This record gives C-alpha cells, structure tokens and sequence, in this order.
C-alpha cells in the first residue's frame, strides 16, 4: 500500500518548509507535486519536480516558492517564502506520472493527507 | 559594456598558444572533474557492456585567460574550444562514444576572472564490463568507468573528483528496468607504470539484479510442471496410457521451457545458475517416469518369476527430495 | 630534389579537368585483388566483398624528367590529382578504410604513368533467383563505371591479369561454394549518356549437405513414422489416432524450419514442395485411418491396410524418384 | 542594381561581428522564441524505452548587431553565413541519437528581418527517451516528454519562450501519427527550470500522450488462454472412468498454457515486476493446474475400471467433487474475469 | 586544347558568388527533376518506411556559367559543385539519407555552352510512408517521395519533371521478393503555406503484396489442421482417448502455428486479417472438442437419468464443414 | 617566460623546410619502424561472422632525421594538429573489416620526439579483424585468429617493420582482458613474415591468437537432453507388449522431443552449411529413437491378443526381440558414445 505522509508547520505571522515522505513505492520515475485548496473547492497547482529534475511552478505562485526532492529518501520538499495572508489553505502532496498532466488533478493517482497552513497579518 | 568585453576576449586570445600546458614548467595543473549522469540506457549481458549518457565537466585554472574589470562569468560560444587548451582525457572502459551534435555540438566554455574554465560535454559512452554470470540471475555486478590522462603524466596533470563523494550526481535518478543500483564509489589514484605515473579516476557502480521477474517467468512454471509429473503416483498401475502420457508430455513441456528460455534469455554460452535449476528439474521429471518403467517391469514382467510399496514410497521420497533440492539451491546461491 | 619535382608537378595543374579533355578518351586499365567474399545475405540479397582496387592511366600533365623515374607516394597527393570518379554500380554500402592512415596510394612514373590503388569493402547487391532452393546456383555481379564521364570521355579496359584471387579457404563463405569467375564489358544507355561499364561475375553454388541432416532426413523418417500405424491392429484406435495427429504436429514442427534462411518469396521452392508433399502424405494417412475406422467399424475398405501398405510407399518412392531426379539432374 | 546592393549588404554584415559571444552580453537576457512543427511521431520502441519524432524546429531571436538598410526587409543567408552568426545551443535533454538532415543541401534557413530579428528554422530527427511505467500492460497510458534548453547559457543569459499561445505553438501534422501500436491523443506544452551543477537553465517541454491499443492482445494473448481454461474446466463433463482421455487432456492443456505463456512473454520488454498480462496468464495457468489436480482427486476414488453400458452388477455414479467443481471452477473464473477487467480498464 | 578550356573554366569561376540565385531579381529559375531508380531495398512495416536507392538528377541553367568557343559539353570534376549554386531541394519523407562516397563522392557537373547544368546525385534515402495494415497480407499500400525546395518559394524557383511522363525510369525493372509494383505516378503541384508558396513534386508508387508466401505458409496448414480436427466425427463415441487426444493435439497444433506466426511475421500490434482468420480457425477447432464433451455428457452422464449421439454426429458433419465454408466465403469475399 | 619562449621557438622552427610526402631516408635507406602492441580488451569473438573485436593500444617507433633539435629537453610533446604535418607510415591491418580510431575526448593519438630523432607514436585502436574459423569440430575445436598488418604504399625495399622488444614480449595481452563468453585464450603467437603481391613485396607482421571453445554449456543444453531422451526412448522396452497406446506415445513423442531439441540446438548456432559434430550426434540420437519405434512396430505385428497378464485361459510370453533389444540398444549407445568422445577429444 502506497503511503504519502506529510509534515511541516501550519501557522505563522516569515518562512516555512513543508515536506512529504513516501513509502510503499520508489517514486524516482514519478512526477511528485504540491497542490493547494482554499475553502471554495478548488485544487490549485503549485509546483512539481519531474524525474529529470525539472521544476514546474504554478502561475500565481511563480518565483515565490521553491520545490525540491530527495530522490534517495523518496520525498518532496516545498520551501515557502514571503507569505501573504491569502496563502491560507490546505497543501496537498501528490504523486503520479502525469497524463494530460502537470496542471490537472486527474493525472495524479497518489495523494497526501493534506496539511492546513494558516497565515494572517 | 560589450566593446570592452570583445576587446578583452581578443586580448586574452592575443598570441595564445594552444599547445602549452598551463604552468608549463612549474607545478602540475589540477583538473577537477564532475559528472551529471543523465541515464544508463542498456546493460547488455551478451556484449558485456553498458551505454552511459552523462554531462562530463572539467575545471582547471588557466592563468593565460584571467581577465579583469568584468564581474560576470564569461560564457563563450562552444566554438572557442578549438582555440584553447583542453586535457587529453579518455575512457579506458570505452568501446564507442560520441559528443552529441544537435542542434550544435554540445560543448561549453565558461570562463572566470581568475582563469578557471569549465568544459562540459554531453557524452553517450559505451563502457565495458567483465560480468560474472555464473550466479545468473542472482548476481551482483560491478561496472566501472575509468578516466585517464593520455600524454601527460602525474608530473604534468592531476585529476581529482571535485567535491569528494558528491561529484557524481544523478545516480538516484537512474531507474534501470531489471537492475537496481546498490552503491557507487569514487576512486582517485595515480597509477604507477614503467613509462611514468599517470593519473586515473574511477566512477563505479554495483548492480544488484532484480529476481522476482524470474520467479514470475522462469522458476514457477518449472515447479508446477515438476509437481504435475508426480500425479502418476496416485493412478493405478493398470492405467498405462495415463501415466505414460503424464511422464512423456511432462518431459515434452520441460523441453519446451528449456528451449524457449534458451531463446528468450540473453545468450551467454557457459554454465549459469538458471541452467542448473532447469536441468535439475528435468532430471527429477525424468526419474519420475523411470519410476513407472520400474513399476511396470516389476509387476507385469517379474510377476510370474509389490506395486503399492513402490508408489507409496515414491509419494514420500520425491517431495522430500525436491524440497531438499530447493533448500540446497536457494541457500547455496543466495 | 624530389620535393622540387612534386612542386613543379603541382604548379598550374587543374584537377577539375579530365586529362586529354578534347584530345581523346582517357583509357583506364583497372585491376582487382579480391581478399574475401563475405557472408552472402540471402534475405536482403546483399553480399560482402573486400577488394584491392587498382587503376592506371596516363596523365601527361604529370610528366617529369629526373633520375628517380617513380614517385611511390602516400595518400597525400590523391586530393590534388585528377582521380576518376569510379563508382560501383550495384553497391549499397562501400567504404575505403581509414585505419591507420587513408588506405590509398599513388605511384607516378616519369612518362605520366599513374597507379591508384585503394582498399574497399563492398556490400554489393545481387538478385538471388530462389527457384530450386537449396540446390541453386548464382552469378552475382559487380559492375562499375565512371559517374559523370561518358563513353566519349572515359573508357575502361581490363588488364591481362584482371582479377587476382586469394586462397578461397580464408573466405567468409558459409553456405555457398566458390565454383567460377569471369569478367566482361558492356556499354549501358542511361539518360545522361552512354557509359563504359565493366563487370565481374562471381559464380556461386551450394554446399547442400546441411538440409539433408536438418530437414530432408527428418521429414522422410516422419513420413515413414506415419506409415508405422498400418502395421498396428484396427481395434487399437487411440494408438492409431495419436500416431496420426502427433505425426501431423511433428510435421508442423518441421514446417517451422522450411522457410528459415530466406526472404518471403511468394512461390514454391523445392524445400517448400518437399515439406508440403510430406505434410499432405501424413494428412492422407490420418484421413485414411478415419475412412478405415468409419467405413468398417462404425458403419474394398475392409482390406484397405493391405492396399495402403503398398500404395503409400510406392507413391513416396515415385515422388522421390521424380523429385530428386528433376531437381538435381534437370 | 538590386543584386549589387544585395551583395554589398552581404559583404558588410559580418564586418566587426563576433560569433563567440551573446548579443547583449551585459545588456539584457536574450529572449528566444520557439515554434515546433511535428511532421511524424515515429515508431515507439518499448524494448529500448524510446521514441522517434521528426520536427521542423523554428527559432527566433533579436540581434542588434545585424540591423541593415536596403531595398528588401528580409534576407536569406547561406549556411556559410549561418555558421558565422551566433546561434543558441539548443540541445535536447532526453536525446539519445538525433540527426540534423542535410540532403541535399543542409536543412537550415536563416532569415534576417531589417530590425535585426533572426529566424532560424532547421529540420531534425529525434530519437528521444520516454520512461514507461508498465504495471498495466497492455491496458495502459503514459506521457512521453520532449525537453529542450540551452546548454552553455543560464537563466541570467538566455531565456526561451514560445512564438504563440503555448498550447498552439507545437503543431502535429494531421497525417503525422505514424504509429501502429499506440494511439496519440494529444500534446501538452509546458515550460520549466532545472537546477544543474552549473546554474539554473530555462527548459522548455512538450509532452506527448500515448494510449496502447489492446485488440491485438485480446486476440493473441487473452482469448486463447481463456479458451484453454474453458477447456480444462470442460473436461469434467467427460465421465470419471476415462482416465487416459482426461489425463492427456489435462497435461496437454497445461502444455498449451505453457506455449501461450512463453510466446506472450517474448514480445515485451524485460521489466522486473508483475505486468497485468502476467497476472492474468499466471492465474489462468493456476486454473489449468488445479483442473488436473481435481481430476487426480477424482481418480483416487474410482473403485472400478470399466464404463457404464448404454442399456442399464453395480456401476459408478458421477462423483460428488465432479458436481462440486462443475459449479465451482467456472464461477471462480468468471469472478476473476470481473475483478480483472473491472480493475484494469479503470486506470 | 587544355589551356583554352582551363582559361574558360577559370574565367567562369572568377568573381562567382555561390549565394546568388540565377536571375536573382527577376524570374523563377526552372529546375527540372529526373530520377533513375536503382532499387528498393526493403519495405519495413514496423518502422513504416521503405528504402530507395536512386540516381537523382537536376537540370537548370545559370547564365553566369555560359561559355562560347567550345563545341563540347564540359563534364567537370565533382569538387566544382561546392563552388556553384545548387538548389536547396530536400526530401520531406527523409528518415535517413546519404550520397555514397566510393571511390569518390558521387556527384556530377556537366555544363552546356548555353549555361545549362546537369547535377546528378546518387542517393540512398529512407522515405517514410504511413501504412494501413488492417488487410495484411491481402493489402495494397502506396508510398510516396516528396521533393521540395527548402528556402526558395515559388517566386524564386520552379520544379518540373524532365520529360514529365517518363522522368522516373527503372520502376518496372524492380523485383521485390515480397511485394509487386502495380503502377507509379508523377504529381507536379505547388503547396501554399503561411510563409509562402513552395514548389513540390511527388513521385508515388502503388505496391501490391504477393500472397503466394502466405497461402503456402500461413493459410493452407491452418486449413488442413482444421480439417484434421473433424476426423473425430468418423470415430465411434465409445473411444474417449481417440477423440479427446485428436481434438487436444489439434488445438495444440493451432496454438503452435499461431505462436510461430507471431514470431516470424513482423510484429504489428493491432488487428490484421490473418489474426481474424487464425482466431476463427482456432474457434472452429475449439468447438470441435466442445462437441465431443457435449456428446460424452449426454451419453455417459445423462444416460442413467433417462438426445441422440448419432444424430449429433450426422448433424455435426452437416454443420461444421458448411459453417467453415460460409466462414471462408465471408472472409475471402470481404478481404478482396 | 624563458622556457615557454624556447619551447615555442623550437616548435615553430621545427617545421622549416619539411615535407610530409617524403620518407625519411628517401633514396638513402630503409625506414625501420618498430612496433609494439598492448591488448587491453580482447573483445567478443563472433562465430556468426568469422570475426573478433580486439581493442588495442598500438605503439610504433621510427627515426626521422629531418626533425631533430637541440635544447634543454630530450623529449618533445606534440599536438596532433602538428603531428598531422609529419610523415607516419601507412600501416593497415590486412584482415580488418571495419576499425575505429577513438576520438574521445581528444583524438587518442600521441607523438613524442626524442632529441636524436627516434619518434614514438601511440594510439588506441579497436580492430574488428577477420578470423578464419572452421566449425568442422564444433564445439571441440581450437582456432587461430591473426592480426596481419603491413605498410600499404611502401614495399620491403623502402620500409621494414620490426618488433621493439623480443617478439615473445612485444604483443602482451592484459591479465584482465579475456572478456570471452565462449573461449579460452590459450596464449598468443607472433611471427614477422613477408607477403608478396602484384605491386611489389611487402612486410607483414602477423600475430596469431590461439583460442579454445568451452564445452560444458553445450553439454548441459544439447548433449544431456539428447542422451536422456534416447534413454527415455529405451525406457519403452521394459514395459509389457500389450500397452500399445503407451509405447506408441513413447515412440512418437520422443521423436517430437528430439525434433524440438534438434531445432533449438541448431538455431542458436551459426549457419554453416556442412555437418558439424553436434549435428552428427543429434542425427544419430534421432536415429536411435526412430529405431526404437520401428522395434515397437515389429513387436506389435506379433501380438495375437489384447489382454495382459492378470493378477491371478492363457497369456502372452515376453517377446524375444524385447529380450534382445535390452542388450542391443544400450550397448550400441555406449559404443557410439565411446567412439564419439574418444574421436573428437584427440582433436
Ligand atoms: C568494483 O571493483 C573496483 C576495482 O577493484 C573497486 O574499486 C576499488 O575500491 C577500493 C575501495 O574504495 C579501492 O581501494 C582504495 O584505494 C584508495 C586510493 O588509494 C590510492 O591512492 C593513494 C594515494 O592517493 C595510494 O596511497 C594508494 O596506494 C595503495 O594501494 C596501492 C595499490 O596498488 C598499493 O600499491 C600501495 O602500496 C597502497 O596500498 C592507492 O594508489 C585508498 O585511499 C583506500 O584506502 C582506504 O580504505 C582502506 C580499506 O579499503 C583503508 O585501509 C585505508 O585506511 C583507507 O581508508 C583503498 O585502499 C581500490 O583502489 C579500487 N580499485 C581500483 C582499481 O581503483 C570497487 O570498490 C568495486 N565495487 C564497487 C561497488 O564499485
Ligand atoms: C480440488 C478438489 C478437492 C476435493 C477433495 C475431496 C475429498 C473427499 O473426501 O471427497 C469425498 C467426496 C468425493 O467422493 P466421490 O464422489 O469421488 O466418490 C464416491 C464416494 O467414495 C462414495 O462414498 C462411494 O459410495 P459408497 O460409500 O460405496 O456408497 C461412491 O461409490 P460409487 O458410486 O462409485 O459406487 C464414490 O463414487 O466428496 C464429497 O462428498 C464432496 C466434497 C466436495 C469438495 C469440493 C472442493 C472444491
Ligand atoms: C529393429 C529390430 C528388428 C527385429 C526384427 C525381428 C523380426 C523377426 O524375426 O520377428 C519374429 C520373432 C519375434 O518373436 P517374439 O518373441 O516377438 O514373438 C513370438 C513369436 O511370434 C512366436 O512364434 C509366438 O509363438 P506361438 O506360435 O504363438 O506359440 C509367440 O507367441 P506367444 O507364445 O507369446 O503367444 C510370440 O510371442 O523374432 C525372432 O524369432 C528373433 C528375431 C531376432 C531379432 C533381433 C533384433 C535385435
Ligand atoms: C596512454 N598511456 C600512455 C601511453 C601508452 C603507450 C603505450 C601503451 C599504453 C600507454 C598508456 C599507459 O602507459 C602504459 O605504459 C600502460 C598504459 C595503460 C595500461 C597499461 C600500460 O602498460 C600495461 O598496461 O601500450 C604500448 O605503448
Ligand atoms: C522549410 N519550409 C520553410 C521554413 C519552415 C519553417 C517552419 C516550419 C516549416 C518550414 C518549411 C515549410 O513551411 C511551412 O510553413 C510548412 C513547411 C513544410 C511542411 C508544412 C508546412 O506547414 C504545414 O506542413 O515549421 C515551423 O517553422
């Protein structure tokens, strides 16, 4: 059984580093990602690193954040930077081999548990 | 601006000699190397080699190219590399290699103010291995890549892995379809010869072969055919055509499995460990029809001159013998 | 001294021009030392051949008066002299070799006599008429002419010792046997103009003695094995049935082999005819047992074993007579 | 008159030009706009895990050093001059062996607009590298990427773009599918950034999305194994006394499954785990095994050796495990087919 | 007779610019195409391509290269074609192509005194043609070769077949072992694109696959194995190990034929006509063993419960050859 | 600055008045080229093509009097760009099909100049040479695979090739350069011969490599299944004479098994068209199996009844030709094995 276990903080006035461990599968060949869902039922793409180390970013969040992976320890790491109060949502770890992919939630077939991050001024 | 940079490059390459070693009379030049492995394409057990795609990068500080007054690193066009010095580095394990040529030929020259110069190459090489396939398919391979200077000795050139244990990257990106990389080691050494000590580096791997696939294809049906050979023991001795059809069609199926795993597997003509297992199973299936020859000759031949004794004895002996064979095999090789 | 001779030769020499360009056709005496004919690809209809290819001609713009009388040169003079544009007309792949140096040479004598010899491997094309397989002979050509120069401008001629041949025991001839050799001369009519086309034909025929012990002996023995059923009683029906149908299965296992080292030509060879008539005989044997079992037991067919025991070996021996005599002696 | 001015412009372009260094090496980042026209998405090798594709690869970038004035606004150079102008070193990140064609002339165009904006539209052939996840063979689908960026230049020096809307820039020709195994649905154009050991690079991306047709495997691989299992279950409606018939039946159906197993595993790359076809063939092989084991359990309880005559001493009845297995085995095989074809046609 | 020709050649190349189209400001140059085919080497259904080896010749005139005073057609060395204008013609179908280089690189330059120049390459191309193989092996592909100017539009260059009916000779001197050429065509047209209108010629073929290999190799053994499946109806119903072994060895033989033809035929993973035929014959041999299982369950199983064996055998001899004949009728009328 | 100036002046005035077209000792003497090979990786001998890849360093040395110098050093290192402007002897391997000079990352050529003029020219080559192999004794054979190399344009009277060391020590293979799947390299053998031609007489260095094919793979794949199938055909004789379908299944399906063994022992084997010893053995073993079923047909002619001996009328005697076949066929099989493995292991 594939387990995508998340971590990281959820509250700040600053910076944040949110990780996502994996087990059950070697995801070296799989495109792992981060999503975002505000109250409003919208899964917004944030970031994705490919097997060939390529960082893809969301359009609204481009240049703010940084995704990295540890291919040995099978994890994805999103570094948070310069948080608006409108960065208050749940952050979903994802994995897959994106088919009609990299921006669409119907490509990723493995999911994280989702972590709330609440930011206010 | 741009005119000063052009005049700077023109006066760096004013009167440059492309045959002088950097510090030609003084100390040996240090060349720091760096590999970003793109992929390992194929590992051919027939031809005993592997195809390796990488980004082979070098660093050496050349004091004939040190500029001043410009803060940015001079990254020139790749066609200035025919006008510089480069090391004479080659690959000992190599069979046939090529710098890629689309859309232009993959070099980079990235100069630096002290005179450091990066030299990048996208190389798809083919490096040989001496493969110990005596334990196939339960082997651990050791495939290397051996980098050596050609003309200069260690009095003239020195090779070090730039960064110690973290020069070579991207081995964790490699997902081989049938192997699984245990470990890569990085070795720097000067090799003493009679003509002079030459520098050498050594990228190396270890390739543990993945074995559940052969449990799917190769071991499981031979086991089930071997078990179906035993079905004649729970048939009366009067039913001759049934036990004969069992033993004969069973050795025919073992013959087909042996031939199409001679054709399906990589073809390396010496004794392997899948060959010993398949031939041992063929020996067991052959003995399980020698048993019916034994039974039929004892009853129907040596009647006027027991059957349930031979059958009840074989029903206990052959599973114990086959389990002992599996014990010896899967503990002697593993 | 000789440097001065070469610099005097290269002065004013135009290598865009044919020698004797309005004077006369340039006569070229060619020579060919064949090292080895490689394995003849029967499927792609190629064959590998490794030759030394020597040419002579007189270039009177290369006259020199000295004591040396011969200029035994490297491949360095080749790109500056007019070299004839000789292509091989039925080649698919051809390479002059470049290890360790260019394997070309040049010998300039003092009257203008010029010798040019380059080593060539050639994957030459020839059509293989695969009737009578595997008992077929062939003559695979090797044609060559100038490319841009017509009959009026370049004429080739053979020398007296035209094709010098090595030992034939060091050659890469697996299946075929080297039995003959000849040269010729024709003049073709292509669209650009008439070209003097040399050729060398390589006559090859078979080493047959393989398909005897691969396909012919097993097919004949399994036809006899199909006949074996006739000397078994009528009332053992699963034995006769297993005989017939497993003999058919082993015939199919041999008809597997019947088109191994061949292109997919769409006619009946001798191998295909043999395997097909053997399969028809085994088919007829099992259908014969079907007509013997239904017309007697399940309801003169009641004596049809005594007819079949004479009728099938007679027809098979007559088929072997007609077949082997027609495909060897005729 | 026009050709004289044209040759004067050709002679006086490259005076003082330097093709060793970037246009605006300290001024700006060099924006390169890119257009791709795929003429054929050629045959996709599963054993090598690669594919072949043919493109016209259009580029455009503005060079201030090549303004001119004359009658025309657009030039058209030789490759002799296109090797004398800076041209961005666009390599392919997943290229295995790629070829720039040159029959008969080299397939390179270079237009100069009069503002100095070049246009360099070359024609390639790319043997790429698409890693395949083959758990769901042959009922699977996957993306195959085509990924290009500059080699020597970073994000601080050369930045790539597309010449249009990004999803409309990569255009596949209509008669340019050229596949037999797979079936190209559509492309997905994207743009990205690597972190190499030497700096951040702008990296473009086109993905190509491929679903495999499964009709060949339903005819060749699935249906003969299904009918062989149907035979091995069928044998039960033979009587319990015909020992050699049901024996020959069971062992030779196992031989038929052996032949189907080895021929189906032959035409497939040698991956190191359980494809869905392997699950199906192994479970069907287990059914044909269990049929002969069931017949052995029938044969152990026989007590007799002759057939029931067609008119009526005692006789045999039909054994109870025969009546059990006639209901058991087709039900189990149908349940397994429902689980299999409902699980694997969903992904 | 050498000095005058040498001076005229050196005058023709003096001041020549290779980057100038003939009649550069005015009319389009009319380059005339002329192919002579040596061979088609292979036609690969897997990579969807053929391989064509040809003599490829271009006629045009450049008035910078006109010479008077010589009554000859001056055939120069091939190294002067680097020093002339030659058209940027490419092949749109080109997977892989090369001019051969033995014993020189195979080019020709043959000048005419009015300025006409012939330029002949000897090209082995690998043209790419899409195929539909759903009627394999009873099909007829066609495959083309698209010749086109690269950079010059139709304002600057024009194409025509030299002798437009019989330009491409040597077509009917080609003997493929696996195919047959019905007829070729020669289409001369102009494409219109977004960057301009380009000239494009296109030699096309029409290949017909010969089926003499497939009847002897792939159809007739399947027919004869299917006929041998039917011998069990003339076998009495009491013999279990006769009819069971017959039908079983027959389905085994059909399995071995299907797997060996999966091995030897080119691996084209979708549904073809030979796949439908072999699957249908396998279904026939399958039903010919289901019949015996049904007969055995009626006689020996539904005996004591107290539906006629000889009736099912007679009706099967009526139905199965008639069903097999209807199947062959539908097949050999549909796929022709 | 002093060493660089002196070194640069020596290099720039070394090529004064030199010609590459002329032999050192043009009309004076014979050039004494002294060769030396270190074989790194003696690659895979291909039985299908009568070839073998050898992958060698190649050192040859000769004295050029035209290119002498003075100065501080005795040893002068050259670029290959400058070494292209120096005469080197046109050495070609006589039986090389298609061989490669390596060009990674530089061209792997070297040229040192000793101050007296004795040059030194090392390069890493990879030669796909031709080895004439005879499979008359497959697989119990030895082969002799040569490397013949001589000059091309220069005769015996103009160049002479020698070996640098004593010839036993010149061509030295690596200790770790076996790399053969199916052979043992049993020592190299050298010779310095002279081979005539039509264009003069030339000087040829041969170097034979002596090989020996391993046998045990074909023992466990080809010999042992044929032997056990023949013994399994002999198994049929020790039954009774009433089990006609059983002995029939024996005699037919063992012929089928020998057919399968013949096919998939000959297909994995290069297609020489003559009788290899493996084909002799398989054909004789196949003849034994055929003779076994002919024996059973001879038995089944003389049966007279259809019932075997009861557990408790009259019955069958055991056949006399069953009693003689048990003595005949295994003894003949042992005699044929002794003849085979005594004949072809003296070779
Ligand atoms: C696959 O196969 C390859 C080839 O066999 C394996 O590669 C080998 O790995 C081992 C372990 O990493 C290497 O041994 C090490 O060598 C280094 C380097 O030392 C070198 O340079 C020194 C100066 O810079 C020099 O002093 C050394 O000289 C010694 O060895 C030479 C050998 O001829 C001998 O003549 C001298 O007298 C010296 O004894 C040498 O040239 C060295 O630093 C290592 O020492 C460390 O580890 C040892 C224990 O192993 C420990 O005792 C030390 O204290 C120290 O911590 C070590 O000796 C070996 O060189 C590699 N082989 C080659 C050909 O280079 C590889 O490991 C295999 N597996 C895999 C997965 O790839
Ligand atoms: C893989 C299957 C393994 C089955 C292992 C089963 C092991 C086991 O113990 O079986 C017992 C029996 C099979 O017995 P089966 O029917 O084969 O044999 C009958 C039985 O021996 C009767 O006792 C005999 O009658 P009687 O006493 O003289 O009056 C009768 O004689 P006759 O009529 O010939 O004169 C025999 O035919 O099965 C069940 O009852 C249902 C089990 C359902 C099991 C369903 C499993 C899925
Ligand atoms: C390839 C082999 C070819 C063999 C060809 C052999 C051809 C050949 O000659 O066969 C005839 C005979 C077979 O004898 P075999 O023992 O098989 O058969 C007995 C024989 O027919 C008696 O005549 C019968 O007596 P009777 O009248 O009923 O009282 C007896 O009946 P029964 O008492 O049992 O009821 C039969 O069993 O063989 C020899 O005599 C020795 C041959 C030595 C051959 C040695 C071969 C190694
Ligand atoms: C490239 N280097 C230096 C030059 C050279 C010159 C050679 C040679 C090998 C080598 C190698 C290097 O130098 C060696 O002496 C040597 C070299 C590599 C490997 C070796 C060597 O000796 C035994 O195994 O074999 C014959 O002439
Ligand atoms: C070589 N020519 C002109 C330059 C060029 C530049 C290109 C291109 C194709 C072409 C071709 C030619 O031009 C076309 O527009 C075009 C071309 C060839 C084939 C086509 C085309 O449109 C549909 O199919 O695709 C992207 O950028």
């Amino acid at each position: 059984q594939v387990q995508l276990q998340e971590s990281g903080g959820g509250l700040v006035q600053g910076s944040l580093r949110v990780s996502c461990a994996a087990s059950g599968r070697t995801f070296t060949t799989y495109i792992m990602a981060w999503f975002r869902q505000a109250p409003g039922k919208e899964r917004e793409f944030l970031a994705a690193m490919d097997q060939g180390r390529i960082q893809y970013y969301g359009d609204s969040v481009r240049g703010r954040f940084t995704i990295s992976r540890d291919y040995a320890k099978n994890s994805v790491d999103l570094q948070l930077d310069g948080l608006r109060p409108e960065d208050t949502a749940v952050y979903y770890c994802a994995a897959g081999a994106g088919f009609w992919g990299l921006r669409t939630a119907s490509s990723y077939h493995y999911w994280g548990q989702g972590t709330q991050v609440t930011v206010s001024s | 601006n741009m005119s000063f940079v052009k005049e700077t490059v023109d006066k760096l390459l004013k009167g440059y000699d492309i045959r002088l070693r950097p510090d030609f009379g003084g100390p040996p030049v240090c060349v720091g190397m760096n590999i970003d492995i793109a992929s390992i394409d194929m590992v051919s057990e027939v031809n005993m080699d592997y195809t390796l795609t990488m980004y082979f990068q070098q660093y050496w500080r050349d004091k004939r190219l040190a500029y001043s007054g410009i803060p940015l690193n001079l990254t020139l066009d790749n066609r200035v590399a025919d006008q510089l010095w480069v090391p004479d580095t080659y690959f000992l394990n190599d069979k046939k290699s090529f710098v890629h040529g689309v859309t232009v030929k993959n070099r980079m020259i990235r100069l630096h103010p002290d005179g450091t110069v990066l030299y990048g190459l996208r190389i798809t090489t083919t490096a040989a291995c001496m493969m110990d396939l005596r334990r196939y398919p339960l082997d651990e391979q050791n495939c290397t890549l051996e980098i050596e200077s050609y003309g200069y000795t260690t009095d003239d050139i020195e090779f070090y892995w730039r960064g110690g244990d973290k020069a070579v990257t991207g081995v964790e990106r490699i997902e081989l379809p049938q192997f699984s990389i245990v470990e890569h080691r990085l070795v720097s050494r000067n090799v003493v010869f009679a003509t002079g000590a030459y520098p050498r580096l050594s990228l190396s791997f270890r390739l543990k072969r993945n074995i559940g696939y052969f449990i799917l294809q190769t071991y499981m049906p031979s086991i089930l055919i071997t078990i179906l050979s035993w079905v004649s023991f729970w048939i009366n001795y009067d039913a001759s055509a049934a036990r004969v059809a069992l033993g004969i069609t069973t050795v025919l199926t073992m013959t087909t499995i042996n031939t199409h795993l001679r054709e399906t597997l990589p073809k390396i003509p010496y004794v392997k460990a899948i060959d010993m297992y398949l031939m041992g199973c063929f020996v067991f299936v052959f003995l399980a029809l020698l048993e019916y020859a034994f039974v039929n000759y004892i009853f129907f031949g040596r009647g006027p001159q027991d059957v349930n004794a031979i059958d009840r004895w074989s029903r206990i002996v052959f599973p114990f013998t086959f389990s002992l064979f599996n014990l010896v095999y899967w503990l002697y090789y593993v | 001294d000789v440097t001065v001779i070469l610099n005097n030769l290269l002065e004013g020499y135009d290598n865009k021009l044919r020698p004797d360009i309005g004077v006369k056709p340039t006569l070229i005496h060619t020579d060919m030392y064949v090292n080895s004919i490689g394995p003849v690809n029967a499927i792609n209809m190629e064959y590998t051949i490794d030759i030394f290819f020597a040419q002579t001609w007189y270039d009177r713009r290369l006259k020199f008066n000295s004591t040396i009388k011969v200029l035994r040169l490297n491949s360095n003079m080749v790109g500056k002299i007019w070299i004839p544009d000789t292509f091989f007309r039925n080649s698919k792949k051809a390479d002059a070799h470049w290890i360790t140096t260019p394997n070309r040479m040049l010998r300039i004598w003092n009257d203008g006599r010029v010798l040019y010899t380059l080593r060539l491997t050639i994957d030459a094309e020839c059509q293989l008429q695969l009737h009578n397989f595997p008992m077929d002979e062939h003559s695979c050509p090797l044609e060559f002419s100038s490319y841009g120069y017509p009959r009026e401008e370049i004429v080739y001629q053979w020398k007296r010792s035209s094709v010098e041949v090595g030992d034939t025991r060091s050659w890469r001839l697996y299946q075929f046997s080297f039995v003959g050799l000849r040269n010729t001369t024709e003049v073709v009519k292509t669209t650009s103009g008439d070209y003097v086309v040399m050729s060398v034909y390589f006559d090859l025929s078979r080493r047959m003695g393989y398909f005897t012990i691969q396909t012919y002996i097993p097919c004949t023995l399994i036809v006899v094995l199909s006949w074996v059923s006739f000397w078994i009683n009528k009332d053992a029906v699963p034995a006769r049935t297993s005989l017939g149908i497993t003999t058919v299965l082993t015939m199919t296992t041999l008809s597997t082999i019947a088109r191994k080292s061949l292109p997919k030509v769409s006619y009946v060879t001798a191998m295909d005819l043999f395997v097909s008539v053997c399969f028809i005989f085994v088919f007829s044997a099992l259908v014969e047992y079907g007509t013997l079992h239904y017309f007697v037991s399940n309801r003169r067919i009641a004596k049809m074993d005594s007819y079949a025991r004479i009728f099938f070996p007679t027809a098979f021996c007559l088929f072997n007579l007609v077949y082997w005599v027609s495909y060897l002696y005729l | 008159d026009n050709t004289t001015v044209f040759t004067r412009i050709l002679d006086r372009l490259l005076d003082g030009y330097d093709n060793r260094l970037r246009p605006g090496l300290g001024e700006r980042v060099t924006e390169v706009k890119t257009d791709i026209f795929v003429t054929s998405f050629g045959p996709v090798s599963d054993h090598d895990m690669e594919y072949t594709i043919d493109v016209f690869f259009r580029q455009s970038w503005k060079d201030e050093r090549l303004k001119f004035k004359g009658p025309m606004t657009v030039l058209r150079l030789n490759n002799l001059m296109a090797s004398k102008i800076w041209t961005p070193d666009t390599f392919f990140h997943n290229g295995k062996k790629s070829v720039a064609h040159n029959m008969t002339m080299p397939n390179k165009l270079l237009r100069i607009t009069e503002d100095g904006t070049l246009l360099y539209t070359m024609r390639l052939t790319v043997r790429a590298e698409c890693p395949m996840h083959l758990e769901d063979f042959p009922m699977d689908a996957h993306a195959c990427p085509l990924k290009f960026g500059s080699y020597a230049y970073t994000r601080a020096e050369v930045v790539y773009e597309w010449t249009r809307e990004p999803a409309r820039s990569v255009v596949v020709a209509e008669d340019g599918s050229r596949l037999n195994q797979y079936d190209l649905l559509g492309q997905t154009v994207d743009s990205g950034i690597v972190q190499s050991s030497t700096g951040e690079y702008v990296v473009m991306t086109t993905h190509f999305h491929l679903k495999r047709k499964i009709g060949y495997f339903v005819i060749q691989t699935y249906l003969p194994c299904i009918m062989t299992v149907i035979l091995s279950q069928v044998s039960f409606w033979l009587n319990r006394e015909s020992v050699p018939a049901r024996t020959v039946f069971g062992v030779t159906t196992v031989l038929t499954m052996t032949t189907l197993s080895i021929s189906a595993r032959n035409s497939l790359p040698k991956v190191a785990y359980a494809t869905a076809m392997d699950w199906f063939i192994a479970v069907c092989y287990a059914f044909v095994f269990s049929a002969l084991i069931e017949f052995a359990t029938v044969n152990y309880f026989t007590k007799r050796g002759y057939a029931w005559d067609g008119k009526s001493k005692t006789f045999n009845s039909v054994s109870k495990i025969d009546r059990l297995s006639r209901i058991a085995f087709p039900l189990l095989f149908g349940i397994f087919n429902l689980v299999y074809w409902a699980t694997y046609l969903n992904r």
